[PDB]
């Protein structure tokens, strides 16, 4: 009851909301239920409840990072009653859903297009997909698709679309998606949709460069928390399914006696696998008890990799050159992690993690500053530096000291500025 | 608004204007309850420690759980509400929640749990034919 | 907002003359004529009419001192609010005799609601309505019964009497469920849930119907259920709603053409229409 509770409260709420705002969310509604004692399962999975292993896998197949966000904007994808509206700057959203909708020939058209009424009505005919981009100029003749208010009460289901009458067709699902990172919708579109947002933020890079120094550094924590996922359910649906093929060997041999190895052989693996899945369970207190220390270890080095990667996207500030894009950071990581010369014969881990760190600043200083005046590989190389030193804990941040040095000889005062000692003067005093 | 009369005097000449508020907790309690009734939420088990309502004055007495789904559900609602609000306090960009929002989480979260409830339900009625076919492979053994 | 300055060309020709609110004095007497001359149909509270409109007019006025157009764009308070004061007080006396000073009240507290408490925005302005309304009452009729207001939802509707009789919260709800099945029957057999709010609008949205000129502008959230609850109530009294279907190539030309129709429907063959469009309806300022 409380688990698809959650479930639901998420998919239909949030989905417009970044990675860390889900997260709050979700944490919240799980801190009233349990407090109210409404009982749902902790230490839950949402894309694993709301997803099975051949959707996921299909998913991968058919173009999906392997992101926790794009696995759970699929989701809201794959299962909705508002049309989703889709909100990623880049394209990987886009060409997802074009392959998912392959085999029902999905019909690609824009609201910018003059076509656009005569692609939807045959489009709802026909019952195909149809994905439309550019939501910025929403066209309002969708506000009946939106609405879902088809009569039902007529014999044919009739939507009034526009002055004249279409039946709709039941597998017709309509997609919208836009360019743009950030925008404001109306409101009115805004209930009519549901937001899967696939824009990236912060707590999105910090993320997606854990799991992937996780993966690279320390293959057995990523190998046994993916277990840790595999606990719920599709380990149970592989039980089931070698318990359907037990059943199909029963009454295949007729419950033979004097050729028994064709059953003991699988009553053997069945025993041998129901011991396995029992201690992955019983070591599910051991484990994410030290995946989570190394989770935490790994730390510094994803949030330094999504401070770098936004300072840089913050470079068009400084100068309108000092363009980047997410590929060129991720470029720079991938460098760092699986063809670095440096770490080639160091293989004890907490040096090894020292030298991605340096290595990674030393990386993504170069690679940026080759495009850079050389009046700003200072600026670029100071705000590194700063970066570094939050990221570094034997010595406090300085906040103060930094916030001083930025701004601070900006305060207003008149009052002992005039110079002492003859070794002194007025601005310096 | 501002504009819109500006465009129009008639629009505060001959039109009463009715200003309808969001959903109130009590009607989106009332809305929770009445759709969440095809759902079966009633377990005679349950207790109840603590005191947080929403709603505040409708069968505040313990629950059968299922006002309790309905207020969570109220309280979701509202928990949105004020992570918009902290949302553009703390930057912009925040999007207007709507009680289509509200109604189109009351048809996720039945659907969900028809499908998870019937899920279950049916590998339970193959655990049980299994046994059953496990009892007659034993009575094949015994004779 | 919305008015220009007129050019001193043009205005060295035209004197002009600056009409502001009346006063209280003015109001007073303005309305207390009005108000004698529509209890004239109830002898048994002639005295009565002089703390009525002390009363109306103490209460615009308090109600224009504070809540003005600084806070919303909308709250505009003008003798028109008195005038659709009288006329509702005067057409909820029009069928109905033999009314107690209790009611007469409970009639003016129901219009100072519907006029005053509806078009504000926060809880609070409304609570504060409430509570000075129930203020003024008690103030200028010190000698009643609590027949005054009972409990908060005042309700007036014509569904359950001829006359437009004081309802209660459960016959409305209980008659509006029964409406509702055949209009289920009809179409939209989406479930409405019937909480008080909703039956609140739907009467406002049925008395704003009743007048000939009745026209509306429901401002709310998307999905709070403006326009379901308006065809609801347009079936409830016989209305034929009508839409308008805007697109992006739906030019000017086309709303000339759809309101020739609409008129057409309206005027010829005597139909009554509850013609309802939305912001999204509008992308002209045509
Ligand atoms: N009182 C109510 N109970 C249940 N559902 C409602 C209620 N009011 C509105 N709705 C839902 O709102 C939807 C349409 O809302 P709508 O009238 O378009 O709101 P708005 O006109 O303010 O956008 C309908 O599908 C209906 O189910």
């Amino acid at each position: 009851a409380g688990d698809c509770l959650l479930s639901a409260a998420f998919i239909a709420y949030a989905g417009y909301f970044d990675q860390q705002m889900r997260q709050n969310l979700f944490t919240t509604w799980s801190h009233h239920l349990q407090q109210a004692n409404i009982q749902f399962r902790t230490d839950i999975a949402r894309t694993e409840y709301l997803s099975n292993a051949d959707e996921r896998l299909r998913w991968q197949a058919s173009s999906l990072p392997a992101d926790d966000l794009c696995t759970e904007n699929a989701i809201m994808l794959k299962r909705f009653n508002r049309y989703p509206l889709i909100i990623d700057p880049s394209g990987q959203a886009t060409e997802f859903i074009m392959n998912e909708y392959k085999d029902r020939k999905i019909t690609r058209t824009s609201f910018l297009d003059d076509a656009f009424r005569k692609n939807l009505e045959s489009a709802l005919r026909f019952g195909n997909p149809l994905l439309v981009q550019d939501v910025e100029s929403y066209d309002p003749v969708l506000n009946p698709v939106l609405n879902r208010e088809v009569r039902r009460t007529g014999g044919r289901v009739l939507i009034t679309l526009g002055d004249q009458d279409i039946d709709l067709s039941p597998s017709f699902v309509i997609f919208l998606s836009t360019r743009d990172p950030t925008v404001e919708f109306p409101p009115d579109l805004c209930s009519r949709v549901t937001f899967v947002n696939f824009t990236v933020t912060r707590s999105s890079l910090q993320s997606q460069c854990l799991n992937e120094v996780l993966k690279a550094e320390r293959p057995d924590v990523d190998e046994k928390r993916s277990d840790l996922l595999k606990l719920q359910g599709e380990f149970q649906l592989r039980l089931r399914q070698l318990e359907k093929s037990l059943l199909q060997a029963l009454n295949e041999v007729k419950g033979r006696i004097l050729d028994d190895d064709t059953i003991i052989t699988t009553l053997e693996n069945l025993k041998r696998e129901a011991a396995e899945v029992t201690r992955k369970v019983e070591e599910t207190d051991i484990v994410m008890q030290e995946v989570e220390t190394v989770s935490q270890q790994y730390l510094p080095l994803s949030t330094a990799c999504s401070s770098i990667y936004f300072t840089m996207e913050s470079l068009k500030q400084i100068h309108f050159l000092y363009q980047y894009s997410l590929q060129f950071f991720l470029d720079i990581y991938h460098n760092v992690l699986y063809e670095n010369p440096n770490l080639k014969g160091v293989t004890d881990h907490t040096q090894r993690l020292s030298i991605i760190t340096k290595d990674l600043f030393q990386v993504a200083f170069n690679r940026v500053a080759r495009g850079m005046l050389h009046q700003d590989h200072i600026t670029f190389a100071m705000l590194l530096a700063r970066i570094k030193l939050k990221g570094t804990v034997g010595e406090p941040t300085y906040d103060a000291e930094f916030q001083h040095f930025l701004r601070g000889n900006e305060i207003v005062l008149s009052a002992g500025s005039t110079p002492r000692i003859q070794g002194l003067t007025v601005e310096q005093a | 608004l501002k504009d819109r009369a500006a465009t129009s005097p008639a629009l505060f000449n001959r039109c009463v204007l009715n200003w309808f508020g969001d959903w109130s907790t009590e009607a989106l309690y009332q809305v929770g309850k009445e759709f969440t009734s095809k759902m079966d939420l009633e377990k005679p088990n349950y207790i109840v420690p603590d005191y947080m309502p929403v709603v505040y004055d409708k069968l505040p007495q313990p629950p059968s759980h299922r006002e309790a789904i309905v207020n969570s559900c109220v309280f979701v609602h509202q928990t949105l509400h004020q992570a918009n609000a902290r949302l553009a306090k703390r930057g912009g960009r925040t999007m207007a929640i709507t009680p289509r929002h509200y109604l189109d989480f009351i048809n996720h979260y039945a659907n969900l749990f028809h499908e998870k409830r019937s899920e279950l339900e049916e590998q339970q009625m193959h655990l049980n034919v299994g046994l059953r076919k496990i009892k007659e492979t034993v009575d094949q053994v015994e004779e | 907002p919305g008015r220009k300055p007129l050019s001193h060309r043009f205005l060295r020709h035209v004197p002009v003359v600056y009409v502001d609110y009346p006063g209280p004095a003015s109001l007073t007497q303005i309305y207390g004529t009005f108000n004698r001359a529509m209890l004239r149909l109830i002898p048994s509270l002639r005295t009565y009419a002089e703390p009525l409109t002390a009363a109306m007019v103490e209460f615009y006025t308090m109600s224009q001192e504070r809540f003005t157009q600084d806070t919303q764009p909308h709250y505009i308070y003008s003798p028109r609010e008195m005038t659709r004061w009288v006329r509702g007080i005067f057409e909820a006396l029009r069928p109905l005799e033999t009314l107690p000073v209790e009611g007469l009240i409970r009639i003016w507290a129901h219009e100072a609601l519907r006029l005053f408490q509806d078009r504000l925005v926060e809880d609070e302005e409304r609570r504060w309505t409430d509570e000075n309304i129930d203020t003024v009452a008690l103030k200028h009729f010190p000698n009643i019964d609590r027949e005054k207001a009972m409990s908060r939802p005042i309700l007036y509707s014509n569904w359950l009497s001829k006359d437009y009789i004081p309802v209660d919260q459960e016959e409305l709800r209980d008659y509006v469920k029964a409406r509702l099945k055949v209009f289920y029957e009809e179409e939209l057999d989406v479930p409405l849930v019937l909480f008080n709010e909703v039956l609140d609008h739907v009467l406002r949205i049925d008395r704003i119907f009743r007048q000939p000129q009745g026209h509306l502008l429901l401002i709310g959230v998307s999905g709070a259920g403006k326009t379901t609850l308006s065809r609801f109530v347009a079936w409830m009294n016989g209305l034929s709603v009508y839409q308008i279907k805007v697109h992006r190539k739906y030019t000017g030309e086309d709303f000339d053409e759809d309101l020739r129709t609409v008129l057409r429907r309206s005027g010829c063959k005597n139909e009554k229409i509850a013609f309802i469009m939305d912001e999204s309806n509008v992308l002209d300022s045509g």
